[PDB]
């Protein structure tokens, strides 16, 4: 979402992303990039 | 690479839902972050 913020929290969140419910992976990985 | 306590409060909300509706390590970790503090 931010410039700093978004690339800093991301990298972790995709980790998350690997074992998450329901498919909140989806989630992360929309707002977030690669 | 590490993330500092001031980004911890600031993702808190955005985080949260995503938080919850998930499992493992990292859940864990960020749960804590946000949490303690």
């Amino acid at each position: 979402w931010s410039t700093i913020v978004k690339l800093t929290i991301c990298p972790t969140l995709k980790s998350m992303a690997k074992k998450c419910e329901g498919s909140i992976a989806t989630m992360i990985k929309k707002k977030c990039d690669k | 690479g590490v993330i500092p306590k001031k980004i911890w409060e600031t993702v808190c909300p955005t985080v949260e839902p995503w938080a919850k509706k998930c499992s493992g390590d990292i859940a864990t970790y960020i749960k804590r972050e946000c949490g303690k503090l």
